[PDB]
RNA sequence: ACAGAUGUCCUCGAGAGGUA
């Protein structure tokens, strides 16, 4: 149901802009992202971080909802 | 467990209940008569519905013990059976005893197929039973040749209009009339038998039943109400009638499906323990409840939507869940090639109708009667969303991979299916293409609507059918926004027409010497409606038994003319069967109303066999028209046993009274509405449950193992009224300011 | 048996007593119990327990087992609080 | 043949009624329990006489919560089936197993092998009853009964009555 | 619940006894001398049927007297008796107590004794013989007529033979049955 | 370390993603990461339980 | 008439290497 499952994420803002992570457990609004270079998981807001591929491309923001899609 | 249980249990899991058997004490080996005036700690109870024929059809060729003795033991374990559940579930105002008659000529479509592919059954295990015998006998054994001529106990000869009908009828009304005589409890008790004489299917007589009770003015709201059935769509039915009092009844079929199924072979070797033990491990049959009451929160709290011009009604909510599920799936036409698995599509068509409910102005459904435009938008809006649908099937099915068989020819996947699957059905011709499309939506159209008022407003046709066997696909019903449906009423099928419609095989003798002669004979004018070979058999998809047939339809000119022609030469004894006949309601000798019933009718007026007497709730109960009985029955008589080797003691007819009863008829339209002056149940669901309902759960995702464990744990949960007041106390004040004080 | 009021053990309360009514104390007030002194903006029950002891104000009774078997109650208002 | 007793029951008081009425509430709680209640060892409790009279002790805290248990000391009149003596009842149903003779707040069942061959089932007469020369029993009727059964108490007693031997009838 | 400490090495007896027959042979915890609750050595009461009546009926009043003033401070023959009882049975108990009304139905249509001179009359009779208060109380509840009857329908009272003072009382309990 | 075991003849397990409808009990972390083959491409970040080898019986 | 799947933790005895 959650498009924010097992997708590829950049942290917006805060103390951790820029950083790369990989969203593992979602739940309510916020949303546990894990850290590449970190040992550590941060919650955010979903609607906060930006939405990449996994692959790789440009990044979009939570509008995914309206596409139901990736990328 | 069936995919419907388990899918309702995990997404439903409060209405899951346990029951409370009592256990008769054995003492010096006598055993103690267990009380019926006692309170029911399963909660109090009044009216209860039984299916007859969901209990005399397990107990007849069950699975472990075929009835060794004549219909006698049958008969028998029926009777138990009926005591059992009598005693289980101790109604105190009324008792409804129905069983399957005429049916409309919907239900022949399935049901005849289903016959024909149990005979057929049936006759290729005789044939594997004779040879197997022939190769026993090559060795030197010596059989019986009684042992070779016991088959089975020919279930398709279970039929309305046949005689074991008329005999099981006959000892139904001794059953009850010795339980009502020689029990005190059930002096309030009303007893009504509905034969297969009386049209109906089981259930559709039980909504008329209960319609008719909501026909009288003073008819009390907080009434409980137990329907006992081993069919899925039962429990479903129950919420249509909105009424919050109900609760459903049936075996628990959680341990039936891993339950004792030990050859009897087994039995013998250690002797008496292992007997002792399987007798009274097998005494004891576990049942649970499907409460209804708990289940109209859970859908009043997941059926809710934000925004809506009009005003979110609770009764019209449930509704549009009904239709919706009966479209899905249903006894009546050939699922849809889209809605295969019937348990996941029924969140997608839910969160179809959420989104499009905002674009809709009004309701789905107005009384049974479906909004075409609306219904036009929501089939639209599926077929839109068929594709992914389809498309994520299709994946499942080939990483799962990773007789006629047509399907599996189709290739639904690769894109170009929209002939691809009608060729399966019809030849490869454009136009016939588009005109097979527009048939079928039709017929669709049509037979959605007669269920819809079937199921809602009773029987309106009585003789509309369906003439197709493959259901159109995805994307249907793309213009039909001019139709207007408008059904006919038609007289129901006679029990020698309706039993000619089921169309047994030609194992089935049920018919009498005239019309098996007429049908034996190679030269029959209805030859071509009857195979032998029955190659119909095709898989599309699924497995085992349920394979659909191909047979062609039968034509009702011909029938009828059939029997027309085979009725003058027939017996007058037999044709005497032919009467549509009345439900009998029977009532007991210290009745509140035996007296007004004695004084009226069966007595010094001496009328003309035309007077009737119409009586309210306001006394006892069984709001209804009551007539002179057609039978034999008569004052200071006797009744002649008919178990015969039952050692069941006679009984005179001062003990009981007999009479014709009629439904009382509809004044107006039975709209839904919840009836003034009823007293809401107890408050017991927690906003916890609602927001669990909410959010889309995946089955729990096995977390915490929360689908299973403590079942037993949940417990029982009040019944009937609670509290004097029917309105919740919100703001207010007085008894509202003093509750809040005692609350805070 | 009980020694009538002819009582010989100590009329000061023990360490072991005094945790034992405090603890007891605690739990009875953390579950919904009727309090006998005014909490005065406490919230804690173990305080809400010595702030009821402060005054003796506790109506709990002590019963000291004699080894051979008899016993006699002490009322803690009685019992001397020195600790 | 009621026995008068000087039975005890415990009661767990909750903490959340420790006011100056648990005394009341444990009044009412042995009301309401007590009466009506089916023990096997004692039988019916059918009233509790001296209300103003029954006295409780010093309820001990149990360590595992702060819910005190009191040891009531009440007396009341006890109804027991017991074994070996002659009753008199009064029929409240009959079938073909047999009456259901009911002797105060009981039931007591007789079956086919324990009253004498003089008595057949039928359902001639209005009620259905067991008629034969000189035994006239019905729904309503007065019987004498000898009680043998094994009463089996397990959370409640039963009895089994017997017919057999003179002075067991209707007299 | 119990009424009696353990003694006699009740943990494991076995079988001490079989249950009660007709021959008396009462039962462990239904013995002679029962334990008193303020005290000890309190003999079993001798208690029949019209006396079960009356003391039900005195302990109804009681309590009925009682709540009454309770609530005050916080603001023919068998026909009559029968409302009596059910008008005093609808609000004194309380709760449901279904068992009550069929106990009191059957005290009420089977009275030996509707008077309370009568019940002192017959105890104060049957107070001279030593017998079981078992035995007193089925002689009393149950009239009977002649002396094996006595004997057949109430065992364990061989101890009687002269059946002179038996004829006696019967006699007397008769008439004074008769005198209601 | 992860090995294949060949039980009977044809009773032998196989390296390959599982899924939660073909498959029966399976582990409560995630299997995004693994590959067609069941084994996880290196480069990749992983933490927690998630699972490395995907192997099937 | 009717009826095709899931419930969360598995080792166990040993051996060896170390930390306070
Ligand atoms: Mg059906």
């Amino acid at each position: 149901r959650e498009v924010a499952l097992g997708k590829t994420v950049r942290i917006r803002s805060a103390g951790y802009k820029g950083q790369l992570g990989i969203v593992k457990d979602v739940n309510g609004d916020k949303a546990t992202v894990e850290l590449h270079s970190k040992n550590k998981h941060i919650t955010i807001d979903k609607h906060k971080l930006t939405y990449y591929n996994r692959e790789g491309g440009e990044g979009i923001t939570y509008d995914e909802l309206v596409n139901r899609r990736g990328r | 467990v069936p995919s419907f249980f388990r899918w309702l249990s995990r997404k439903y899991p409060k209405i899951i209940s346990p029951v409370l058997e009592e256990q008769p004490q054995i003492v010096d080996g006598v055993i103690l008569p267990l009380d019926y005036s006692a309170s029911n700690p399963n909660g109090e109870l009044d009216n209860l519905y039984l299916d007859m024929n969901g209990i005399v059809h397990p107990c007849s060729h069950p699975e472990n013990k075929p009835p060794p003795e004549t219909e006698d033991e049958m008969l028998l374990a029926v009777f138990e059976y009926t005591n059992r559940v009598l005693n289980m579930a101790r109604p105190r105002k009324v008792l409804v005893m129905a069983v399957d008659g005429v049916a409309p000529r919907a239900k022949m479509n399935q049901q005849r197929a289903r016959r024909f592919r149990s005979a057929r059954d049936a006759q290729i295990e005789n044939e594997a039973r004779e040879e197997i015998m022939r190769q026993r006998e090559e060795v030197g054994e010596i059989i019986d040749d009684a042992v070779r001529n016991k088959k089975t106990w020919d279930s398709n000869a279970i039929t309305p209009g046949t005689p074991f009908m008329d005999k099981l009828a006959a000892a139904l009304r001794y059953w009850t009339a010795f339980k009502l005589a020689t029990d005190p409890g059930w002096k309030n008790l009303q007893v009504i038998i509905s034969d297969a004489t009386v049209p109906g299917e089981g259930e559709h007589k039980i909504m008329n039943f209960i319609r008719s009770q909501r026909a009288d003015p003073e008819y009390n709201p907080n009434t409980t109400h137990c329907i006992y059935g081993l069919d899925a769509d039962l429990i479903f039915l129950g919420l249509a009638t909105h009424e919050p009092h109900f609760k459903i009844l049936r075996e628990d079929v959680f341990a039936q499906d891993n339950r004792k199924r030990n050859n009897l072979k087994d039995t013998i070797n250690m002797t008496e323990e292992e007997k002792q033990f399987l007798q009274k491990q097998n005494s004891e049959q576990p049942f649970l409840w499907l409460h209804i009451n708990v289940l109209r929160e859970y859908l009043s709290a997941e059926l809710w939507v934000p925004g809506l011009p009009f005003t979110f009604d609770l009764e019209r909510a449930i509704d549009d869940w009904v239709f919706m599920c009966f479209f899905c799936g249903n006894d009546f036409l050939p699922h849809l090639p889209c809605l295969d698995v019937r348990e996941n599509s029924i969140d997608i068509l839910l969160d179809i109708w959420k989104v499009v409910l905002p674009k809709l102005k009004t309701y789905m459904t107005c009384d049974g009667v479906l909004n075409l435009p609306s219904v036009e938008t929501l089939l639209q809006h599926l077929g839109s969303r068929e594709g992914d649908i389809f498309k994520t099937r299709h994946i499942q099915e080939a990483r799962k991979k990773e007789v006629f068989d047509t399907d599996e020819f189709v290739k639904l996947f690769e894109p170009g299916y929209h002939e691809r699957y009608y060729t399966a059905k019809f030849h490869v011709t454009p136009q016939d293409i588009e005109q097979l499309r527009k048939d079928m939506v039709k017929c669709y159209i049509e037979g959605v609507a007669w269920v819809l008022m079937y199921y809602y407003q009773g029987c309106a046709s009585w003789n509309w059918f369906y003439p197709y066997h493959y259901a159109p696909l995805a994307t249907d019903f793309h213009g039909f926004s001019h139709l207007e449906i408008k059904f006919e009423e038609g007289t129901p099928f006679l029990p020698y027409e309706q039993l000619m419609s089921v169309l047994p095989a030609a194992s089935g003798h049920a018919l009498p010497k005239i019309f098996r002669s007429l049908m034996s004979e190679p030269d029959s004018e209805i030859i071509d409606f009857y195979p032998e070979e029955f190659p119909i058999d095709m898989n599309g998809k699924k497995m085992s038994w349920q394979g659909i047939a191909l047979l062609p339809f039968i034509d009702q000119d011909r029938l009828l003319t059939a029997v027309r022609a085979q009725y003058p030469l027939l017996s007058d004894a037999e044709r005497a069967r032919n009467i549509r006949g009345e439900p009998v309601l029977l009532i007991s000798n210290k009745n509140a109303n035996y007296e007004r019933f004695s004084k009226k009718l069966y007595s010094k007026e001496n009328n003309n066999n035309n007077v009737v007497v119409k009586f309210q709730h306001f006394k006892s109960g069984l709001s209804g028209i009551v007539s002179k009985d057609v039978e034999g029955f008569e004052l200071n008589g006797k009744i002649v046993c008919p178990i015969q080797g039952g050692s069941l003691p006679n009984l005179s007819t001062t003990l009981i009274l007999k009479m014709s009863y009629r439904l009382i008829p509809l004044p107006s339209r039975n709209k839904s509405i919840i009836l003034n002056g009823f007293i809401p149940s107890e408050p017991v669901l927690t906003a916890y449950d609602l927001d669990s309902i909410m959010y889309k759960y995946n089955n729990q995702n096995y977390s915490r193992r929360w689908n299973f464990g403590n079942d037993l744990k949940q417990n029982i949960v009040p019944v009937g009224p609670k509290g004097i007041t029917q309105y919740k106390p919100r703001t207010g004040g007085y008894r509202a300011f003093f509750y809040f004080a005692e609350l805070s | 048996a009980i020694p009538k009021d002819q009582r010989a053990t100590t009329p000061y309360m023990t360490k072991y007593e005094r945790a034992r009514i405090l603890g007891t104390r605690a739990l009875q007030i953390s579950m919904n119990a009727p309090v006998f002194v005014d909490l005065e903006g406490e919230t804690d029950p173990l305080r809400i327990a010595m702030k009821e002891l402060a005054e003796k104000k506790i109506p709990l009774v002590i019963r000291r087992y004699l080894p051979d078997g008899s016993f006699e109650d002490w009322s803690v208002e009685e019992l001397i609080v020195d600790l | 043949m009621f026995f008068i007793k000087d039975l005890s029951l415990n009661i767990t008081l909750h903490p959340s009624f420790f006011g100056p009425r648990m005394k009341q509430y444990l009044k009412t709680k042995l009301l309401e329990e007590v009466e009506g209640s089916c023990t096997g060892k004692f039988g019916y409790i059918l009233c509790v006489l001296d209300y103003d009279n029954i006295d409780i002790q010093r309820g001990r805290i149990l360590p595992t919560d702060g819910s005190a248990e009191f040891n009531v000391k009440y007396r009341a009149v006890v109804f027991k089936p017991f074994k070996g003596e002659v009753v008199d009842g009064t029929v409240v149903s009959c079938s073909q197993h047999g009456f259901e003779v009911q002797v105060g707040p009981m039931k007591v069942f007789v079956t086919k092998h324990l009253m004498p061959q003089d008595l057949t089932f039928n359902a001639g007469s209005n009620p259905p009853s067991y008629q034969s020369s000189e035994d006239v029993i019905t729904i309503k009727s007065r019987i004498r009964v000898k009680i043998e059964g094994c009463i089996s108490q397990v959370s409640s007693i039963h009895a089994i009555g017997s017919i057999k031997e003179d002075y067991l009838g209707a007299i | 619940s119990t009424s009696t400490f353990q003694t006699r090495r009740r943990r494991l007896k076995k079988v001490e006894e079989e249950e009660n027959a007709a021959t008396l042979q009462l039962g462990q915890e239904f013995q002679l001398k029962q334990i008193n609750h303020q005290g000890e050595e309190e003999e079993l009461i001798a208690l029949n049927l019209s006396e079960a009546r009356l003391v039900i009926k005195e302990a109804l009043v009681e309590r009925r007297r009682a709540f009454k003033r309770s609530q005050k401070k916080h603001k023919e023959t068998r026909e009559k008796e029968l409302e009596s009882i059910d008008v005093l049975l609808e609000q004194t108990t309380g709760g449901n107590n279904k068992d009550l009304k069929n106990t009191m139905q059957y005290l009420t249509n089977f009275s030996r004794f509707r008077d309370q001179e009568t019940v002192g009359a017959v105890i104060q009779l049957l107070k001279s013989t030593g017998l079981h208060p078992f035995e007193v109380a089925q002689l009393g509840s149950l009239a009977c007529d002649t002396a094996d009857e006595a004997k057949t329908l109430i065992p364990s009272l061989n101890n009687k033979i002269s059946d002179d003072e038996l004829e006696r009382i019967l006699k007397e309990l008769s008439n004074l049955e008769t005198l209601y | 370390m992860d090995q294949e075991k060949k039980y009977g003849m044809s009773i032998t397990e196989t390296f390959e993603k599982p899924q939660r409808t073909n498959t029966l009990r399976m582990k409560h972390g995630t299997y995004d990461k693994l590959d067609d083959d069941g084994l996880i491409a290196p480069g990749v970040r992983v933490s927690g339980e998630d699972v490395i080898i995907g192997k099937t019986t």
